[PDB]
């Protein structure tokens, strides 16, 4: 009768039919990624297109149930995705061309390559090849050759594709009553219909900006620390108060500095925490890595893993005949069938990735009791954050010595922790300003504040100001840096990494209050404490059926992101970087350039 | 029964009644396929806006989760009426002396 009763009738029947197709859509998508066959590539596209068009066919009857006459929060949040009609709100021309743009940018991203000037017969693909060379190369010219020539053949080719990427996505957002496509992902955090818990879309601009200011004192000391070490390597192109070259950042696009740890080692005479060689002594294999990971989830108070999870998991790649993607990924299928696609070697990172990939499933099993349209992460940042919170305490010497990996003779002090914290900092600290930079620059271009000619003018200007990075080769508006990103070309959220670090450290800190751990965060171990999984499972089971600020408040008690857990986790490093930077200049200046003398 | 009543590709043989205009009484079996009318839009056995087919088929495959796995349930209804009792419990005989 009423709109609340009419829509609930449509949403109850839709949850049954959508769960059947989406599960078969992800099942065919799972079977192909793990095993390469000609039958699975057809079933993946067929089942993927059926469920994609199934929501478009049902959205005609779903858009007739407005959210103003419905007082149920669940019914409104389920129709929120069905109210968006996808390609239907766009015109026939703008909808079909948009799919071509997103597919062409992915083809250029996958099939792009940069040939070696020294070896004309050797041309390395982007992934892994160009990302691997930029990872391990310490040379100035060897990095710049593949760094500049890429955006010439690729980045310049992706400029007209990025032009349609800004216009065609804004037409869909404006049809959804959104300001721009930059607000489309600002609508991922959008909350309406609850008194006091509503979240403003424009508030996210101030939210990530207020957090980045608190990241500055931790980042200024590390950026000046890395710049001081790289100054002795290239005194001509690197100023002590200046900015670092863009091709020396340690990888292709500048995402992670992790591979610069070798030069930045705090103490060469002190050990660091590594379980890679320890797993060799304990003799644990891919079957025992997830086996020892389930015992951790049971001890902390989280639900166990079903036999179908551990038996049907994909632990490696059985050659080229049936090929499995080695990039760690956790696919959510449905009906209690959860699996993880990863190539498992013996390393310290694979053990941390084990709790990371299972953390997705650990979150997936929590909300399985919710309706299908209510089955999802509350945002795009909570997906990857729930995995890391289990790996933060798993790398602690308390749990490692309890399971036997880390030898008890290992000395744990300030010298040994700073070595391990800095190795993880370049993965953590290095990501935050670069990620806050790229998404903020997209919000301005999608809005129109930046003219087409100033795209790179504002990009490199905001790059010297935010991450303190200057270009070796000046780029005009013809180049486009963000278009080559995996998230932008594939229409994915790249800001999830900036929010994860602030989400993952909050989720870890608050559980340490129930785990009876105080002081720095890395010294906290949630193992054997059952109250950790009890307070965590209550948040993980809600999903997006409740406001993401509400579920966040149920644990840390805060409605926004906070940098305080980032400070105390690196506190031994933050106080150590301040001591080493006394002879250098904290911060950076935007007036230095390697090609300007 | 997940190794029996479920198969690859789904098992549509087992259905259920998702929608009904009211709640059934105990020991009441209703096979009516009549379309549930959610709103004031007329249905009369014709699908459309606020007209939805109540019966739904369970997705059954061997990979389903434990809570979602198909289970064969046999409910034993014990009814004592005024008529004399027929079915009795087991009688186990012993040796004779």
């Amino acid at each position: 009768s009423t709109i609340e009763e009419q829509a609930k009738t449509f949403l109850d029947k839709f949850n049954h039919e959508a769960e059947d197709l989406f599960y078969q859509s992800s099942l065919a998508s799972w079977n192909y990624n793990t095993n390469i066959t000609e039958e699975n590539v057809q079933n993946m596209n067929n089942a993927g297109d059926k469920w994609s068009a199934f929501l478009k066919e049902q959205s005609t009857l779903a858009q007739m149930y407005p959210l103003q006459e419905i007082q149920n929060l669940t019914v409104k949040l389920q129709l929120q995705a069905l109210q968006q009609n996808g390609s239907s709100v766009l015109s026939e021309d703008k909808s079909k061309r948009l799919n071509t743009i997103l597919n062409t940018m992915s083809t250029i991203y996958s099939t792009g390559k940069v040939c070696n000037p020294d070896n004309p017969q050797e041309c390395l693909l982007l992934e892994p090849g160009l990302n691997e060379i930029m990872a391990n190369s310490l040379d100035y010219n060897e990095r710049l050759w593949a760094w500049e020539s890429w955006r010439s053949e690729v980045g310049k080719q992706l400029r007209p594709l990025y032009e349609e990427y800004v216009v065609l996505k804004n037409e869909m957002a404006r049809a959804n009553h959104y300001e721009d496509y930059g607000d489309y992902w600002r609508g991922d955090y959008e909350v309406n219909g609850v008194d006091g818990y509503d979240y403003s879309r424009g508030q996210l601009i101030e939210d990530v900006e207020h957090t980045f200011e608190e990241i500055k004192p931790l980042y200024e000391h590390l950026h000046a620390y890395v710049r001081a070490k790289l100054m002795n390597a290239y005194p001509s192109y690197i100023s002590p108060i200046g900015c670092l070259p863009a091709h020396l950042l340690g990888d292709m696009w500048g995402r992670f500095w992790t591979n610069l740890y070798s030069l930045t080692v705090p103490f060469g005479q002190k050990p660091n925490i590594d379980v890679t060689d320890a797993m060799v002594d304990q003799a644990w294999d891919a079957q025992r890595i997830f086996k020892e990971a389930e015992k951790f989830f049971v001890s902390v108070g989280l639900p166990n893993m079903t036999q179908g999870f551990w038996e049907n998991s994909m632990l490696t790649d059985p050659g080229n005949v049936q090929k499995a993607v080695c990039h760690p990924t956790a696919w959510d299928l449905g009906k209690g069938d959860f699996r993880i696609l990863m190539c498992t070697k013996v390393t310290m990172d694979d053990f941390l990735t084990a709790h990371h990939e299972m953390g997705h499933i650990q979150y997936d099993m929590a909300y399985a009791a919710q309706p299908f349209l209510l089955r999802n992460g509350a945002n795009e940042g909570f997906h990857e954050a729930v995995g890391e919170i289990m790996s933060l305490s798993a790398a602690t010497p308390k749990h490692l010595k309890s399971i036997g990996l880390l030898s008890p003779d290992f000395q744990e002090d300030n010298e040994t922790e700073i070595n391990f914290l800095l190795k993880q900092a370049l993965t953590i600290v290095g990501t935050l300003p670069f990620t806050y930079m790229l998404e903020k620059w997209r919000w301005m271009v999608f809005k129109g504040e930046i003219p087409k000619d100033q795209w790179m003018k504002k990009w490199w200007e905001m790059k010297r100001e935010i991450v303190g990075v200057v270009e070796p080769v000046p780029h005009d508006e013809t180049y486009c840096d963000p278009a080559s990103l995996f998230h932008v070309s594939n229409d994915y959220s790249f800001i999830r990494y900036y929010t994860r670090t602030l989400y993952q450290f909050q989720f870890q800190e608050a559980l340490c209050q129930a785990a009876k751990h105080e002081g720095p965060l890395h010294k906290c171990d949630i193992s054997n404490s059952t109250e950790a999984g009890q307070k965590l499972f209550n948040m993980l089971r809600l999903g997006k059926s409740e406001p993401w600020t509400l579920a966040l408040e149920n644990v840390v008690g805060a409605k926004n992101m906070n940098v305080r857990p980032l400070l105390n986790y690196f506190e031994p490093l933050f106080t150590w970087l301040k001591d080493q930077n006394k002879n250098s200049f904290v911060g950076w200046s935007t007036d230095w350039s390697p090609y300007a003398d | 029964s997940n190794n029996l009543d479920s198969k690859v590709g789904g098992n549509y043989n087992y259905l259920y009644r998702l929608f009904r205009k009211s709640n059934l009484k105990p020991f009441e079996r209703d096979i009516s396929t009549e379309i549930y009318q959610a709103g004031s839009t007329p249905c009369n056995g014709v699908e459309g806006f606020n007209c939805y087919f109540p019966l739904q088929s369970y997705g059954f495959q061997p990979t389903n989760g434990v809570g979602y796995q198909p289970y064969r349930v046999v409910v034993l209804s014990f009814e004592l009426l005024h008529a004399p009792a027929t079915v009795c419990g087991p009688k186990k005989s012993t040796n004779l002396v």
